């Protein structure tokens, strides 16, 4: 009893709620896991490259967004290239007028208010995407995730994506060991929590996990494939 | 598919908008125009038949374009004066630039142009008028051209657009002596030819409003019919169709 | 029914129903109770911890606007920051054509008609939120207004926005807030947070505070955290 | 040309002379140069006489719906700025130097001497347009803090009338305001009241 | 169906939306324009009834410029602006050319912008017809605004609501014979035949159109036209 | 674009019913009702006072900052009834055009002209296809210098009119009805044939007597032309006026 | 083209922070109009600024460039606009005015103390942005930086009393040797604890 | 009434070898007659295979260095590579015209490897006019630097010379004492000698002094 | 690169024809700026986010760009409905004077070319 309302982002629904934006994220729920847990020096991206196609070089879910921020695309790619541009351009201009690297947590705020004028205006849809920003300032690590209602969080570790639950549910688990872990732990902690996404029939193959690092004195370094075979050794069996 | 838009091909090729815009044609006042080897004629109806009507001046739809060519209207007479104001405005942007009078063609397609302009890039109504233009040049002499709302337009030697076309144009194919016929001999063709499509009332120089056009001593004249000459055509025609008898 | 698809429609009976969904879409967010004293204006929300993952402070709720001016939110938190960041600029405006601080009356009426310049027009939806706008200063003491999504602003002495207004307002109800101080009011205002807060529905939210006035020498600031915890402690011993 | 304001204790008291050239020939010699931005806010026109017309004019209109949005009093200081930001983003086009003085409940007689070019700064008296340089010196050894206002009219007279003695471009009736608290008190000195000083 | 528009024809044609303000304007308050050998009236209909409303303050009766003045039937806020833009369009035309503006093409020029309206999608026609009264070297005009843009010249007409029984009534008592001082009488007739309340003092707005120019009649003229 | 309009009758602003009203605009009008104050406003020939209703249905809420007697300029005050957001709104736009109008002209802004742009600004609202009209009218007062003490109300259909006491909110009928019965029995109302006319019609119109936190009056008089908005005793004076007898 | 101008910035780095000085005078060409105006900012917790030249522009920057120091404060994160970042911003800003050929008339001297290290910066109407130990505007250039040099080549490295001194000294010599100064100075000093302005200082010569 | 260009003064010099390519410049900043500071060397570091270096108003120095970072790290995220040094040169042409009716009052020469690893340098004019060259100096010394390395480099106008290729030391050498000589008779140039040494294995900066007057 | 449309250059004009080309041609946009100011300033950005919002749907609507149009409910929001200057009786956009073909003109007023 609400099809004359969730139609058009400008259009409250009589209980108060915006329908388009709730549709907007089960965009998210269309992408891939990818996990961005923190400790107190680096801050990851692990990400599940979409084994969709065959014979064809997988999507690229972490972008390089500048040396200290890094993003990983859980939605609509369109939307995910489309912010991406954005995100460059303010890191440059940044740059370009300060000197200085842009701080992690403004660049959000910015990316906040983008993603929310789409929100409100008539003939225009929210961004399908939702992102896991990775990024080292002076205040250490941090670890923003946004979505297409325009709301970015500030999180120790965050999963989205498809069956991104169960990565949640086990970072949450195992958050409190996370502050203080050497490179190779954490990735091994990132790594198991997109494991326990996958079905239990595939393990994390070198051809699908996008390992991606920034931290104190690491720029922000992606690893495609099989670079990422130091990363996924030693990971032991489920 | 249906009727709105007016950019929308229905599932059947017919823009439905168009279709309808060549509809309200078909309830103003019958209008026709005549094409002689010495001159041009354009009759129409004017059937603001009340009688606490003034200004009589000069035309309710013979309108006067340039020092040549005349045109009539018929449809919504808000979007015919619109029409006319632009063609008058063309006119003088043609003579304007080549300093000479715009020839007849020159201006109906720049017309239609326009009246097509609005059957397409748009979201507005189209301009539910059909025109009639007299008028001369020195590269075809003299001409007659009509128009639709959808922005068509042709070269006719005698046509009839408005109420009861479809009799008038009839009895005009049937009725022509075509390439050989003086002024008022189409005059009087012309009067046998609203005495066709009159409604019950028998017509008179109250509802009748002849027009003609002659190339005289390197001057174009267009004169409206006065009162004494259209009732004295009429008994004409009157005693003519009754010795037919 | 049918005249409540566009901000430009009028119901049979008079009412701009996509205006009156916005009123009653902020009561999908928790509460935001703000309580005007002596010396100022203390905040405090039923701040909302979604998952343990988070970090203790994303999702504030209690921007600040200008440095004498704070503000509490209750509703969608995009639009309500996308209208925090709108005040933001109305300040700096002020500052910058006239020299001194906007004051608040005059703020809570500039923002109040861009609230509602978003509801009278079909292309644009309204905001769907609600917030209070809190401040001191020595000329004019200690200020609150409330703007609701259809854009009206009104001052109030005790103000409660959210899913529970009703019995915030009635227990808001008990304080002679007229004759008391901030230090005397945090306490108060947590005792309300607790009581009002329904803890089958929502276990595991963070208190979350913030005074301006005399004692912070007019600026608007979080509130430091021994106080914070004392007034945590405060409402569990009474509770 | 000689604008003049000083503060008092309580108010303030204006001042200017009453002569607009156009070369050498007077065009007007009882010219009103003490516009009222306010009920009891004032400015002072030095320069060209239509960029100062212009200029007063919209900033009375911009005061006056401030005063009325805001349903008080402006502060001086809000007209100084409004005055400032007219005066500065058009700086090149104008040649406006204006001496906006007056009061307000909360800081009392306040005078604020915008020059040509934008500057906006608080002064305990200043003075402006062509003749001020000759009475620079005479400012500043003869004034004092605290003074009353009658002793403040007394001053503001003698240093126009030493001005406008010198100046060819300064000259005619002295006009004066003492705006106050409870109102402006405005008095024209003309002929024999100017003081006058035994020439050698 | 098809009466959504005023952007679409009906498949006969017709404009449902100009169809609709004519009804507005038969659905107004009755007005009557005569035009008398030596000049012109115009006479409406006050709504005003009620003690409270003043005459001090609104005139249906609104004059141009010195020599032509309007009367209409239909919304008062859309007068309004119709008469603001007629003031602008006699202007215009009195600053081209140093003339006074002839009736006829300010009548032209509103009836284009009253048109412009009908011809636009997203706006409406203008609920209110036009009744138009001038003094142009020597000969009397009247004319009257239809809402589509269209214009007419009349010697006499009625409009407003119960206006085909006024057009009727002016049917077999108008002529070239009645002048001025007699075309106000015939009017004031023309007008109690539907008035419904039995006018006095201020129930009308009465104006005229000699060489003397437009004039609105005071309420103490019309009161002695109304002794008789 | 826009939505587009609604399709319906009384669905959008523009669209016309088959005799011809807009509809969008009479839901306008019977949105003032909304909120249940009422407001009155009358004039003697030297004073003119409007009072209305102080509704305030709390006690958290600061008493002083609710209001609905605005000052437009020093010598124009209005009340406004309806939604309290647009009221506020056509505030500020009232404000603006006056303050432009001195700007402009160099002379205050009679209460007739304002009232007169306001309504022109509030029409325009009526014609065009995604605007809505302010569910707010407007009641001004005001001395220019000669015209006398005046009274003028717009409303959101764009209408305004001379008013020698008027009235509007929800118990609007019948306080006209009082009030006419007022004007048809005696009317100097010096000071005090006035608001004591103002407080007994509202009072008489709507329930028992009121006590002076409910009422706010504002007046405006020949001998002292700028808007004052009556204290917390002075009201209290004329209710006790009222009731000592 | 200035109207109301500015004559000169000292300012010198020693160890623990910047000391910068400027006298209180505009002069309305050759004419000593205002007397008590003054001409050093103290931007943030970090970081002051002097500035010669047009004294309306320099209060625009004040407008504009205190404005930006709000705006971030009120955010809340912490991230502050450190010392090198404002030369930055001011030397950008100062170089999109230039190129449209509508210059901010200013030569400023931003000195700050952030991260344990301290900063000394130059910006003119042009854009020529640059860094050193010591630096001077207008006549400054001429009379203060000689002296200013020779002290710092023999000891690169000063302490906070021999810096004021070497400051108050060079304020001396273009008190007598520069015709648009006045002899009440502010001197503005910045260490960990925060920006600190003394004046007026008067130079009681012998 | 306002000129909105002002000479600072700079020396550059760019000598491409067969493994190398030094560039080298004075880190004297001048105006008029005036030493603003004597540590602003002019050289900037692009990337790990190219140097870059500007001579003449400051300002546009700072800003076109500016630009051309920004310009490598687009250049970067939209082609997922590091730009040749051939490459950038062409962009920075590009860029220098595009100021063609207000131009970057700055001389600019590219020193680094090509694609093959042999060294190259491109010679700028304010405008944009670049070309491939084997030496180059620019700047206010330009005309005394020149024809020495004509002399020395390029063995011009000797004969019976064997025509030795030029090794690293010798350029060094060279290049010191090139700028030795020059800041003995040019006013613009001396108080230090920043010099960057662009090799396959990354790149080294030596400095020495000069004449301090 | 082209032309039959008048080789649309102008590059060698650039610099304004008087002090008073610029200004005067688009005083329009100048006052339209001048009133924001004054209400950005003073009243709110609410009332320049409505005078924006308005403008645009009166625009919109009027008459195909090939066509004289009066703009009328633009003229009475502006106060420009009682106040008559020189853009009025000079060279009035009904004569416009100077018309291309109608098709080719009404696309870039959406800006298809």
């Amino acid at each position: 009893f609400r099809n004359q309302y969730d139609n058009d982002v400008t259009v409250w629904s009589p209980q108060g709620r915006i329908h388009q934006i709730e549709y907007a994220m089960e965009a998210v729920k269309q992408g891939s896991a990818t996990v961005g847990l923190k400790s107190k020096t680096h801050a990851v991206l692990v990400a599940l490259k979409r084994a969709q196609s065959e014979l064809a070089a997988h999507q690229k879910k972490i972008l390089h967004v500048d040396n200290h921020i890094g993003i990983s695309i859980a939605g609509l790619t369109a939307d995910a290239r489309l912010l991406c541009n954005f995100m460059r351009q303010e890191c440059l201009d940044s740059r370009f007028v300060f000197d200085r690297p842009l701080p992690v947590s403004r660049l959000v705020s910015l990316i906040g208010s983008k993603t929310q004028i789409p929100t409100q205006r008539y003939g225009r849809r929210p961004y399908g995407v939702g992102l896991l920003i990775a990024g080292y300032d002076d205040m250490g690590p941090h670890i923003f995730q946004t979505c297409p209602s325009a709301n970015y969080f500030d999180c120790r570790a965050m999963s989205i994506g498809a069956r991104s639950q169960s990565a949640r549910t086990y970072l949450e688990r195992h958050m409190s060991e996370f502050m203080e872990c050497n490179l190779n732990e954490l990735v091994k902690h990132g790594l198991r929590a997109l494991r326990e996404t996958l079905p239990a029939e595939q393990d994390l193959t070198t051809k699908n996990v996008s390992i991606g690092i920034v931290g104190k004195d690491l720029e922000f370094t992606i690893y495609d494939d099989d670079d990422v075979s130091p990363f996924l050794e030693g990971l032991e069996e489920r | 598919r249906y009727d709105s838009r007016t950019t929308i091909f229905s599932p059947e090729g017919r823009l439905y908008q168009v279709e309808y815009a060549m509809e309200a044609i078909g309830h103003a006042g019958t209008c026709l125009g005549i094409l002689a080897n010495d001159g041009v004629l354009l009759a129409a109806e004017r059937r603001n038949i009340h009688k606490l009507l003034d200004e009589v001046f000069f035309s309710e739809k013979i309108y006067k374009l340039n020092e040549d060519m005349a045109c009539s209207v018929a449809g919504i007479t808000s979007d015919a004066n619109v029409l006319t104001n632009e063609l008058r405005l063309i006119a003088q942007r043609y003579l304007l630039q080549y300093q000479e009078p715009i020839p007849c063609e020159q201006l109906v397609t720049a017309l239609c142009d326009i009246k097509q302009a609005y059957t397409q890039f748009g979201g507005k109504r189209p301009f539910g008028v059909s025109l009639l233009y007299i008028g001369w040049d020195k590269h075809y002499g003299f001409q007659l051209y009509q128009s639709d709302p959808s922005g068509n337009y042709g070269g006719w030697k005698a046509t009839c657009i408005g109420n009861n076309s479809a009799a008038a144009v009839s009895m005009l194919k049937q009725d022509y002596k075509e390439g050989e016929m003086t002024l008022k001999s189409a005059l009087a063709l012309a009067i046998k030819v609203l005495n066709k499509t009159m409604d019950v009332s028998k017509l008179s120089a109250e509802k009748v409003e002849i027009a003609t056009l002659t190339r005289e001593n390197g001057k174009t004249v267009i004169r409206v019919l006065k009162q004494k000459e259209v009732e004295q055509l009429i008994k004409k025609h009157e005693e003519e169709e009754a010795k037919a008898e | 029914t049918g005249y409540d698809l566009s901000a430009s429609t009028f119901s049979p009976d008079g009412r701009v129903f996509q205006v009156e969904y916005a009123m009653k879409a902020v009561e999908n967010s928790s509460t935001a109770i703000g309580i005007r004293c002596k010396d100022g204006v203390v905040f405090g929300v039923e701040k909302l911890v979604l998952s343990k993952l988070y970090e203790e402070g994303s999702n504030k709720r209690l921007f600040n606007v200008d440095r004498h001016v704070g503000m509490a939110v209750a509703g969608l938190l995009a639009d309500a920051r996308s209208l925090a960041d709108i005040a933001r600029e109305e300040a700096s405006n002020f500052r910058s054509n006239f020299g001194y601080n906007i004051p608040l009356k005059h703020l809570a009426d500039r923002v109040a008609m861009y609230v509602h310049a978003y509801t009278l027009y079909s292309a644009v939806r309204p905001f769907g939120c609600s917030f209070m706008l809190g401040s001191y200063s020595v000329n004019d003491g200690a200020q609150l207004y409330m703007i609701d999504p259809s854009g009206v602003s009104y001052g109030y002495w005790g103000c409660a926005i959210g899913k529970a207004r009703q019995a915030a307002k009635t227990e808001i109800e008990k304080l002679q807030m007229k004759e008391m101080t901030c230090r005397d009011i945090v306490k108060e205002v947590a005792k309300i947070i607790y009581i009002v807060h329904d803890e089958v529905k929502d276990k595991a939210f963070e208190l979350e505070l913030s005074w301006v006035g005399e004692l912070t020498n007019g600026r608007h600031e979080i509130v430091p955290k021994d106080i914070r915890e004392e007034a945590e402690k405060y409402a569990k011993e009474s509770l | 040309t000689t604008i003049m304001a000083v503060q008092f204790d309580g108010g303030v008291v204006l001042g200017a002379d009453s002569r607009t050239t156009t070369g050498s020939y007077i065009a007007n010699r009882v010219t009103d140069k003490l516009t009222p931005i306010h009920d009891r806010i004032f400015c002072c026109r030095s320069g060209s006489a239509a960029d100062t017309q212009a200029v007063a004019d919209a900033v009375t209109y911009q005061l006056g719906f401030h005063s009325i949005e805001l349903n008080e009093p402006p502060l001086v200081h809000t007209a100084a700025s409004l005055f400032k930001e007219m005066c500065y983003r058009y700086r090149e086009d104008l040649m406006a130097g204006i001496i906006i003085a007056g009061w307000d409940p909360q800081e009392g007689g306040q005078v604020y001497s915008v020059p040509m070019g934008g500057m906006m700064v608080r002064q305990s008296f200043a003075i402006g347009g062509s003749g001020s340089s000759y009475i620079y010196g005479y400012v500043d050894a003869t004034y004092r803090e605290g003074m009353t206002k009658e002793e403040c009219l007394q001053f503001t007279a003698n240093a126009l009338a030493l001005a406008m003695e010198r100046d060819g471009s300064s000259g005619g009736v002295i006009r004066l305001a003492a705006i106050a608290e409870s109102g402006v008190e405005r008095q024209v000195l003309l002929g024999d009241q100017i003081p006058k000083f035994a020439v050698a | 169906g098809y009466s959504f528009s005023l952007t679409t024809f009906s498949p006969s044609g017709k404009l449902v939306q100009i169809e609709y303000a004519l009804a507005a304007v038969a659905g107004g308050a009755p007005s009557v324009g005569i035009k008398a050998a030596n000049g012109v009236v115009l006479a409406t209909e006050k709504k005003q009834k009620s003690i409270l409303y003043d005459e001090r303050s609104v005139h249906k009766v609104e004059p141009i410029t010195k020599h032509i003045g309007l009367v209409y039937s239909g919304m008062g806020p859309d007068y309004r602006v119709l008469v603001h833009r007629a003031r602008k369009l006699a202007q215009q035309y009195y600053l081209v050319y140093q003339e006074p503006i002839p009736t006829a093409q300010l009548v032209q020029r509103v009836a284009s912008v009253m048109q412009e309206y009908t011809q636009s999608g997203g706006v409406r026609p203008f609920g209110v017809s036009l009744l138009i009264c001038g003094w142009n070297e020597g000969r009397p005009y009247l004319f009257q605004s239809d809402p589509s843009g269209a214009y007419f010249a009349w010697k006499a007409t009625a409009m407003g609501k119960n206006y085909v029984n006024g057009k009727t009534f002016l049917e077999k008592r108008y002529n070239e014979d009645l002048e001025l001082e007699d075309a106000i009488h015939t009017a004031i007739l023309t007008l109690k035949e539907s008035f419904e309340g039995q006018m006095t003092e201020d129930n009308i707005e009465v104006g005229i159109c000699n060489e003397a120019g437009f004039r609105r009649l005071t309420p103490t003229e019309v009161k002695d036209y109304l002794a008789a | 674009m826009s939505r587009g309009s609604s399709a319906g009758f009384d669905r959008h602003i523009t669209i016309f019913s088959p005799e011809g009203r807009l509809y969008q605009v009479e839901y306008a009008f019977k949105a003032i009702n909304q909120g249940g104050l009422t407001s009155v406003a009358v004039r003697g020939k030297d004073c003119a006072v409007i009072v209305t209703q102080k509704k305030v249905p709390d006690k958290l809420l600061d008493s002083s900052t609710v209001t609905h007697l605005f000052k437009i300029t020093e010598n124009i005050g209005c009340v406004m009834t309806g939604m309290t957001a647009d009221s506020r709104s056509q505030v500020q736009r009232a404000r603006y055009e006056a303050a432009n109008w001195k700007y402009k002209y160099g002379y205050e802004i009679p209460v007739d002209m304002l009232c007169k742009r306001i309504a022109d600004i509030s029409q325009v609202y009526t014609q065009n296809a995604e605007m809505r009209p302010l569910g707010c009218c407007m009641i001004l007062i005001g001395i220019d210098e000669e015209q006398g003490p005046q009274v003028y109300k717009c409303d959101p259909a764009g209408y305004y009119c001379g008013f020698k006491a008027t009235a509007a909110g929800v118990k609007q009928t019948e306080s006209t009805s009082f009030l006419e019965k007022k004007v048809k029995k005696k009317f100097d109302w010096t000071f005090e044939q006035t608001v004591e006319t103002a407080i007994t019609c509202l009072s008489t119109v709507l329930s028992i007597d009121f006590k002076p936190s409910e009422i706010e009056v504002g007046v405006v008089t020949v001998e002292n032309p700028k808007f004052r908005i009556l204290t917390e005793a002075e009201i209290d004076a004329h209710l006790v006026a009222l009731a000592e007898r | 083209n200035p109207m109301v101008t500015g004559t000169s910035v000292l300012g010198v780095k020693f160890e623990g922070g910047v000391v910068i000085a400027a006298d209180m005078l505009g002069s309305y060409g050759s004419l000593a109009r205002f007397r008590n105006i003054s001409r050093i900012m103290r931007v943030n917790n970090s970081t002051m600024l002097g500035a010669s030249g047009d004294y309306a522009d320099f209060q625009y920057l004040k407008q504009v460039l205190g404005q930006m120091v709000i705006d971030e404060e009120l955010l809340g994160d912490g991230h502050s606009y450190s010392p090198r970042a404002i030369h930055s911003w001011l030397t950008r800003a100062m170089y999109s005015r230039r190129s449209k050929m509508n210059p901010l008339w200013n030569t400023m001297v931003i000195g700050g103390y952030a991260d344990g290290e301290s900063f000394l910066g130059y910006v003119d109407m042009l854009g020529v942005a640059y860094e050193a130990p010591s630096l001077a505007t207008g006549y400054g250039a001429y009379l203060a930086q000689p002296l200013l040099r020779e002290v710092l080549e023999k000891q690169p490295v000063l302490s906070q009393t021999e810096a004021r001194d070497l400051v108050e000294r060079c304020m001396r010599v273009l008190y007598y040797r520069d015709a648009r100064s006045y002899n009440r100075f502010q001197i503005a000093t910045v260490t960990e604890k925060g920006v600190e302005i003394e004046g007026p200082l008067s130079t009681e010569t012998n | 009434r306002f000129s909105p260009y002002v000479f600072n003064g700079g020396t550059i010099l760019a000598i491409a070898g067969e493994d190398f390519a030094i560039v080298a410049s004075d880190t004297r900043l001048s105006e008029g007659f005036s030493i603003h500071t004597r540590d602003s060397p002019k050289c900037y570091k692009l990337t790990d295979k190219t140097v870059i270096g500007c001579s003449g108003f400051h300002g546009d120095c700072l800003t076109l260095t500016k630009i051309i970072e920004a310009r490598l790290k687009m250049y970067k995220h939209s082609n997922n590579k590091a730009m040749t040094t051939g490459a950038i040169a062409a962009m920075l042409s590009t860029i220098l015209y595009s100021r063609r009716f207000f131009p970057y009052y700055v001389y600019n020469i590219i020193g680094g490897l090509d694609e093959e690893g042999k060294g190259a340098v491109y010679s700028f004019d304010p405008v944009g006019s670049y070309q491939r060259d084997s030496f180059k100096a620019g700047g206010s010394a330009s005309a005394m630097l020149q024809p020495l390395l004509d002399n020395q480099v390029g063995f011009k106008n000797m004969q019976n010379v064997e025509h030795v290729p030029l090794s690293l030391d010798r350029a060094m050498r060279l290049v010191k004492d090139v700028f030795i000589s020059a800041a003995e008779r040019d006013v613009y140039t001396g108080d230090a000698l920043r010099i960057c040494i662009v090799t396959k294995e990354g790149i080294r900066e030596e400095t020495v002094s000069l004449r301090k007057d | 690169d082209l032309l039959r449309k008048g080789f649309s250059c102008v590059k060698n004009e650039l610099l304004p024809s008087h002090p008073l080309e610029l200004s005067e041609k688009n005083f329009q946009l100048n006052q339209d700026k001048m009133n924001f100011s004054t209400l950005r300033n003073i009243q709110g950005l609410f009332a320049p986010l409505k005078l924006q919002m308005e403008f645009k749907a009166v625009q919109q609507v009027q008459r195909l760009p090939f066509l004289s149009s009066s703009n009328l409910s633009l003229d009475v929001l502006r106060g420009n409905d009682e106040t008559i200057g020189f853009e009025d009786i000079l060279n009035d956009p009904s004569q416009s004077e100077v018309m291309g073909e109608p098709h080719l003109m009404v696309e870039y007023k959406l800006g298809l070319l």
